[PDB]
């Protein structure tokens, strides 16, 4: 919707693919 | 380690604030929790300055909390490693290092220029004399003397370095205050157990077990479901009415992340490794220490003798006349010559009755006999009194064939001490026989019933000995051990550790001597001997620095109790999740859905309130837990269905019940104290 | 995968068995074993059909047994739209609807109990139901009575020949099957 | 009814039990790789004629082979319902479907979901109905129990590579399992009174006067498989509460016990192959605690149903909206849990008319997971992991290494079985949140308020747990809805697929150490419990803020 709304979705989709990384590559 | 000293506190307190993003990122379950207290910052900035509207005191407080949520978890991580790092230096003994002196010749008398730690290398040979500490590990050659093993050991009991013996290594810097000793630097500074250990525990080369790794994917994985569920939230509830703020999904989301085990995982390992550590066992990796309590056939091997028994506490009564000082002088000398526990407890406790310590044994050039399992009775030839002490059966044997007899006062002390309970031991002086000491048991029964309990946790105990079958067979029947294996050839214990390995089980094994060094290389769990070689200890990957082979049960103690506690504190963490929506769910949802109310089980004062005590509590549960992360568990040896059985109603039940708790008394005092 | 010719040959003989033969196969066996119950079940008067002895039918005479509410599209019983309406027991165009049919049942049952039964309120599963319950067939036999000059004890024996009962009484309920019914009602009239 | 409802449940688990051992049974040899008495000689040259040799193949060959063959059935399906009327058996010269809907209900039939979201009685054609559906039926159901072959092989084969052959197990699945079983249903359901036919649309002039037009076509064929292979894909709109599709309370039954079948004789299976039936009993209780407890939460909050019932002058407070006569309260609630927990798409009665509560537990069984008997196979392979997240989670708890039936369970399947677990509820979550913010998601409702949120979470965890049970209030033929949720079905099952193969591939590499007395005992009551615990638990604090913004404010409204 708004911008607040967008970088909402954006910042969690961020979040999201950083801890799929980190699962995916177990540091 | 009273787990709080001012100065480590005040230096953690100092060291927690380095919480930048680059120290944070290798956590994703706590860097998950710094980016909801940045957007929560930012959020109550905004609010304070007037660009959205709110209040701008309860996100600025919750801002606040989350971020001293991450400050207890990095504060519990670097607890554990500075209570890591001062075991580390505090074991460490090079300390002042400015005299070692060099020798030109394996003789007395040389060049003795002493030159501070000019370049000590493998080959080398240095002196001490009277108070000089031991550059370098190595071997003794010529005129070796007793010396105060106390920095490597943690004891100031007085051990001989024998000269041609089996008490050749010597290990670490340590108090000599005999003298004429020479010792061969068979290693460099810098490749021993010591200094790899120092560099290990020197920086942030921690790296993660595979079962840490695993828990951490679990842990993942419950990240990012709770991440989905609170960030979708805002859809969910902003169709039914008014959006629910962000900073109620970003505190809902800390509270559902298991920030507990997320920020105490670091800590218990490192806890755990110290407190091996303080079991006088050194380690190289993680891995091998949790490979130790992950073994279930264990191997208690020496090329010498084994007499698996610990009997530490003592009593050294003689009740016949000659007074205790001379009799703690004859123990002593009799026991310098033992590596057994039992004999190093004899010495322990005879020095700290009376202050005999040093005896300068190069006074009369007595030659020395280690304790031999066969005769199960040595001593020492100071004189034609060759005193010397055994068992009783041992010790009977001995006075007849010198032509003597048991005092009847001797004989009741003996059944006195038989009756009580123990171990009869007795030093005779080679001609007279002098008193009967005692051995107090450990605990309860000590070691039988020990290995009755790694029985039940299904382990198994294989006696491993170099000597005869026949005694070797009542060596078991003294321990308690299922099965032996006596005289065995380096090739057959090889292949019975790969008879072994074949069917999946786990080994540990310990080792001194340089002929054990093929199996300790291919053992999975390989802690080697003081009393063996250089080679045998770079052979394997632990060193035990009290010299007993007893202490592989303490080892997969301590590495079973890290696993119980990670798994513990990861359950305790999963199930407080329920009454974290019972506290938040009820309280989040107030203005969109205002028939939300009966699921508040706990009658809270407000939705501004519920919230920040969960927070709260979620907050504080970390510092509540510290203790128990550098303790570990309760360990209670059972079969492995009681202890599910156990910890199971202790933390699943905990996580169960305890926040309900934790968070009406939070409330409590918010509403009492008016802050609210 | 490299294998892709037993991959073709597998799925072109799995579809040729699982459609085709097999549906062949059941249909044969169907329309050789039950008749009358694998071709629709039909109720025919001759060179005609009055409906199955399973769908259903609107019926809304007043000499006649009502069944359940259907809400289908474009009509009462339209089997073309099979499914009731998705009302939730939170909307309040259900509440609506249920007081309408309580007050045109009460208006149109002026002799029996004021207590309407569940069945004949609320909309089936699906839109074709010719089932209510014996006690809810029960609760309209004075209207039936009053509409077509018959007795109770008639019409009660009536409905105890139409009804049908499960092996067990706890994998179901009893019902009537409202349209032979009715057809046996213009049979008995006639 | 109190009572009733209870001999309901008892005798529904004991008649289950008791004829899927023998299925257990059965199911066992070929899992094995054992023909089956009387089926040999002709396998082998039915194997020579169609090209397969008997390869023992991997973990990635045995994938390639399951993945390739679905889209292969998705491509004919998706052309089959695309040209319909060009195919014959068409009498009442239905149009061909759209491209959103074909694409919808071909990718719904290929993984094993039977999403409708459209009427079967005036939308698809006979010769559809029959060779793209029922085709479909069989081969996606073969498919999941081809992979819970592969699963079971991974587990009880010992430091091995190969995985067995998957058109050999597709072939001996759909020929000896599924055909002779649905061979037998169908004709009971013919008998009973289901429709098999070709004929044209009967018009029917009625007792009033009016005029309707009877839909024909194989019913009980397709209705057969429908049931056997947890499939829910109906031939009508009233997906099994027709008449023509349902009509008996015996036939219902049947249909019950048709359901929970297959994912019972797996378990069975499952722990017969071990030579362990206790760990097929720990299962079945795990499974059967859970199924009863939820039954007997929603015969209680159906019994207990509308309020405004009795107060709006009718006779009792009892749900009955939206169900059927022949089938009862009890019978409907019953059918619901089983085939809502069985990842079966078949209704009775619709479940947008029941209460608040008691649409909320058949819900709650959707969103942990199909595990509670769930799907045909896929149930037991999305059982298995939370059952190695609980031997993960009991080893740390014993401190000894996590393992499970001997085998040592490392990182590379932690993470696996955390991709496998996490690849559905974040469908969920994703899903629903994206249809809650789109005004062509949104206008679909039909129920305001916190049951249109319900149906709108039913139908994303519908279309992601690859159950098809639907929301029927909800109008999901827009493009939007279609193309949403075909995605949604199509990742949540090859997204649960490709782990547990990978995890089978990686359990075939190991060999199983000997049961010493300190591996934990994996059976008994407190491991029941643990697994009844962690599922729960992991199924709940996953789900419960949906609840509470849907079912739970609506209950509490
Ligand atoms: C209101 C709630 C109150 C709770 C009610 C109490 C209900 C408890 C369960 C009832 C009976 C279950 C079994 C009891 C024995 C336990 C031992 C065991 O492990 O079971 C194996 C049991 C005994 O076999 P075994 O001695 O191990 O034989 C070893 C063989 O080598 C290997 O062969 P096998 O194991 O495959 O099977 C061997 C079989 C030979 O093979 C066969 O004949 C075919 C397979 C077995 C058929 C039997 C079906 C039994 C399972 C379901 C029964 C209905 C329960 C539903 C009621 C629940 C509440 C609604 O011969 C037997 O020994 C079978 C006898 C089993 C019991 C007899 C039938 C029970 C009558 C109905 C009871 C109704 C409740 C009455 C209580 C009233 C209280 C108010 O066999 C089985 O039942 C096979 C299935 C495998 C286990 C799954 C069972 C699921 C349980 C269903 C209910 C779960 C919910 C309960 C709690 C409610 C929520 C909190
Ligand atoms: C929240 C955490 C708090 C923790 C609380 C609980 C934790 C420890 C549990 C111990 C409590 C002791 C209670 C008294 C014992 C008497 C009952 C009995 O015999 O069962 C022995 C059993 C211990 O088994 P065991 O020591 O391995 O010995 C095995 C022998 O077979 C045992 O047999 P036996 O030699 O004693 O006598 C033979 C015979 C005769 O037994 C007797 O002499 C006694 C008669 C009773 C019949 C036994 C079957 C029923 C037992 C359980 C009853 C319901 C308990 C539910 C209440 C939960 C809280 C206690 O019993 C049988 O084995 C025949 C049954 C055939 C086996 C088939 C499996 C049946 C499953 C039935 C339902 C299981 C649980 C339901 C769901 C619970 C969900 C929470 O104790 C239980 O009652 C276990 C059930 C309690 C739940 C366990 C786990 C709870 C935590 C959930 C997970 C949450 C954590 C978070 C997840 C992770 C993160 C995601
Ligand atoms: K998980
Ligand atoms: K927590
Ligand atoms: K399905
Ligand atoms: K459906
Ligand atoms: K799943
Ligand atoms: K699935
Ligand atoms: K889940």
């Amino acid at each position: 919707m708004s911008a607040g709304v967008i970088t909402g979705v954006l910042l969690v989709f961020l979040l999201l693919g950083y801890l799929v990384y980190a699962l995916i590559n177990a540091e | 380690a009273l787990f709080e000293p001012t100065l480590v506190v005040q230096a953690l307190k100092e060291a927690v604030k380095k919480l930048n993003p680059q120290a944070q990122w290798r956590n994703p379950v706590m860097f998950i929790v710094w980016i909801g207290s940045l957007l929560t910052t930012c959020i109550s900035i905004a609010m304070a300055s007037g660009a959205m509207p709110g209040n701008a005191l309860f996100s600025a407080a919750i801002s606040g909390w989350l971020w001293i949520t991450v400050l207890f978890a990095n504060f519990a991580e670097a607890l554990a490693e500075g209570r890591s790092k001062a075991q580390a230096n505090s074991l460490k003994g090079v300390k002042k290092t400015a005299f070692a002196r060099k020798l030109r010749e394996p003789k007395y008398g040389a060049a003795a220029d002493k030159v501070p730690a000019d370049q000590l290398r493998k080959g080398d040979i240095v002196l001490v004399e009277a108070g000089d500490i031991i550059p370098c590990d190595g071997e003794v050659i010529e005129g070796g003397a007793s010396v105060d093993e106390s920095a490597i050991t943690g004891e100031s009991a007085p051990v001989i370095r024998e000269s041609g013996g089996d008490f050749a290594s010597v290990t670490g810097g340590t108090r000599i205050l005999s003298d004429w000793l020479v010792i061969e630097c068979s290693v460099n500074p810098g490749e021993t157990f010591l200094d790899r250990m120092i560099a290990m525990v020197e920086g942030a080369q921690r790296r993660k077990t595979p079962n840490e790794i695993a828990l951490t994917i679990l842990l993942i994985a419950l990240t990012i479901v709770f991440l989905l569920a609170t960030a979708t939230l805002w859809p969910f509830s902003a169709w039914g009415g008014n959006a629910v703020s962000v900073t109620v999904l970003v505190a809902l989301l800390v509270c559902l992340i298991p920030t507990t085990i997320g920020g105490l995982l670091s800590a218990i390992g490192v806890a755990g490794m110290s407190r091996m550590l303080g079991a006088n066992v050194i380690a190289t990796s993680g891995r091998a220490v949790e490979a130790a309590g992950d073994v279930d056939v264990l191997l208690l091997n020496k090329t010498g003798t084994i007499t698996l028994g610990n009997r530490q506490a003592s009593e050294f009564i003689p009740a016949q006349g000659v007074d205790e000082k001379t009799l703690a002088d004859a123990a002593q000398l009799a026991s310098l010559a033992d590596e057994t526990p039992e004999g190093r407890s004899i010495v322990i406790l005879a020095k700290q009755r009376f202050n005999l310590r040093e005896r300068d044994v190069q006074s009369l050039h007595a030659t020395f006999v280690p304790f031999t399992a066969q005769s199960r009775m040595s001593g020492i030839n100071i004189d034609n009194r060759m005193i010397r002490k055994g068992s009783v059966d041992a010790i009977r044997r001995h006075v007849e064939a010198n032509g003597g007899h048991f005092p009847t006062d001797v004989d009741q002390k003996v059944d006195q001490v038989a009756r009580q309970g123990a171990t009869p031991l007795v030093v005779v002086e080679g001609s007279r026989v002098l008193g009967v000491i005692a051995l107090k048991d450990i605990v309860k029964g000590g070691i039988k019933e020990r290995f009755a309990q790694l029985r039940k946790m299904g382990i198994k105990t294989v006696m491993i000995t170099g000597d005869n079958r026949l005694t070797a067979a009542a060596i078991a029947a003294e321990a308690g051990v299922d099965d032996f294996l006596a005289e065995a050839t380096p090739e057959a214990k090889l292949a019975l550790i790969r008879q072994y390995q074949a069917e999946g089980r786990l080994v540990a094994m310990t080792g001194d001597g340089t002929n054990d060094a093929p199996a300790l290389a291919q053992a999975d769990v390989a802690v080697a001997m003081n009393s063996g070689t250089q080679a045998a200890k770079e052979a394997g990957n632990m060193v035990d620095l009290d010299s007993n082979p007893t202490k592989l049960i303490e080892v997969v103690h301590i590495g079973k109790q890290m696993l119980m506690t990670r798994g513990s504190l990861t359950t305790f963490s999963i199930a407080n999740d329920v009454a974290k929506y019972f506290a938040i769910i009820p309280a989040a949802f107030a203005a969109t859905y205002p028939q939300l109310n009966a699921l508040n089980i706990m009658c809270l004062h407000s939705p501004d309130s519920a919230i920040l005590s969960a927070v709260i509590f979620n907050a504080l549960i970390i510092v509540f837990l510290i203790p128990l992360a550098l303790k570990g568990v309760s360990y209670k040896p059972l079969t492995a269905s009681a202890m599910l059985r156990r910890n199971l109603w202790i933390y699943g039940l905990g996580g169960l019940l305890v926040p309900f708790i934790g968070i009406k008394v939070i409330d409590l005092l918010l509403t009492v104290c008016g802050l609210v | 995968m490299s294998g892709l010719r037993p991959a073709l040959s597998t799925f072109i003989f799995l579809l040729l068995i699982t459609g085709g033969v097999y549906p062949l196969l059941t249909t044969v066996l169907g329309q050789w074993w039950f008749p009358w119950q694998a071709n629709g079940s039909l109720i025919r008067e001759g060179d005609t059909v009055r409906g199955s002895a399973l769908i259903g039918q609107n019926f809304t005479g007043n000499g006649y047994f009502h069944g359940r509410p259907s809400a289908t599209a474009e009509m009462p019983y339209n089997p073309q739209a099979s499914g009731g309406s998705n009302l939730a027991v939170s909307n309040p165009e259900l509440d609506k609807l249920i007081a309408a049919r309580v007050a045109a049942l009460r208006a149109a049952n002026p002799d029996a109990s004021a207590s309407v039964p569940v069945e004949l309120v609320t909309a089936s599963a699906s839109g074709l139901d010719n089932n209510i319950t014996p006690q809810a067939a029960a609760w309209q036999i004075p209207r039936v009575a009053k509409a077509r000059n018959l007795s109770v004890e008639q019409l009660t024996q009536l409905i105890a020949k139409y009804s049908q009962q499960p092996l067990v009484k706890y994998i179901g309920q009893p019902v009537v099957n409202i349209v032979e019914l009715n057809l046996a009602l213009d049979k008995l009239d006639e | 009814m109190a009572a009733q409802g209870f001999l309901l449940i008892a005798t529904f688990l004991l008649v289950l039990m008791v004829l899927a051992r023998p299925l257990g049974s059965g199911l066992a040899r070929l899992i094995n790789d054992i023909p089956l008495p009387g089926t040999t000689g002709v396998e082998r040259v039915l194997f020579r004629a169609l090209g397969v040799s008997d390869r023992e193949m991997n973990w990635k060959q045995y994938l390639c082979a399951i993945l390739g063959l679905n889209m292969l059935g998705l491509a004919v399906l998706f052309f089959m319902l695309l040209g319909q009327h060009y195919l014959p058996l068409n009498p009442q010269q239905l149009p061909g479907l759209s491209w959103d809907l074909a694409l919808n209900t071909a990718v719904s039939f290929v993984t094993n979901t039977n999403w409708q979201s459209y009427s079967g009685e005036t939308t698809l054609s006979y010769f559809s109905q029959m060779a793209g559906l029922t085709v479909q039926n069989f081969l996606s159901a073969a498919s999941g129990i081809a992979v819970i072959f592969a699963l079971i092989r991974a587990f009880t084969r010992q430091s091995m590579s190969t995985l067995g052959n998957a058109w050999v197990d597709l072939l001996r699945i759909t020929l000896w399992v599924l055909v002779p079983v649905a061979l037998l249903i169908a004709l009971f359901f013919i008998q009973q009174g289901a429709l098999q036919n070709f004929l044209p649309y009967q018009a029917v002039n009625t007792v009033e006067g009016a005029q309707q037009l009877l839909p024909m076509g194989p019913v009980a064929s397709q209705e057969a498989i429908k049931m056997l292979g947890t499939n829910g894909g109906g031939f009508f709109n009233a997906n099994s509460s027709h008449p023509f599709e349902n009509p008996t309370a015996l036939t219902n039954f049947v249909q019950m016990l048709a359901i929970f079948l297959i994912p019972t004789a797996l378990c069975f299976a499952f722990g017969e192959v071990m030579g362990d039936r206790r760990q097929g009993r720990m299962l079945l209780w795990a499974m059967s605690v859970i199924f009863v407890i939820c039954v007997g939460v929603v015969m209680w909050a159906e019994v207990q149903g509308n309020p405004h019932l009795l107060a709006l002058g009718t006779d009792s407070s009892i749900n009955m909206e939206g169900k059927e006569s022949r089938f009862g309260v009890l019978v409907s609630s019953l059918f619901a849990v089983v085939t809502t927990a069985a990842s079966c798409g078949a209704v009775i009665a619709m479940h947008d008319s029941f209460t608040a509560l008691g649409g909320m537990v058949p819900m709650w069984l959707m969103q942990i997971g199909e595990v509670v008997f769930g799907g045909v196979g896929s149930g037991l392979y999305g059982m298995m992991l939370f059952v190695l997240l609980a031997v993960f989670i009991a080893g740390l708890m014993i401190g000894r290494t996590p393992e499970y039936l001997g085998k040592k369970i490392d990182v590379r399947e932690m993470k696996l079985t955390a991709l496998a677990i996490l690849v559905t509820p974040t469908l969920v979550l994703m899903g629903a949140a994206l249809a809650m913010m789109t005004d062509a998601g949104r206008s679909a409702m039909l129920n305001p308020g916190p049951h249109g949120f319900s149906e709108v979470l039913y139908a994303v965890s519908s279309a992601a747990n690859n159950n098809g049970s639907a929301f029927a209030g909800l109008s999901a033929n827009s493009p939007f809805w279609n193309c949403l949720l075909a995605f949604c079905m199509f990742v949540g099952r090859f997204g649960v697929i490709i782990p547990v193969m990978a995890i089978a591939g990686s359990l075939v590499s190991k060999k199983s150490q000997a049961a010493s007395s300190g591996t934990l005992p994996t059976h008994g009551p407190l491991f029941v419990g643990l697994l009844i615990g962690t599922v729960l638990l992991v199924g709940a604090l996953t789900f419960i803020p949906a609840l509470a913004l849907g079912p739970v404010a609506e209950y509490l409204s």
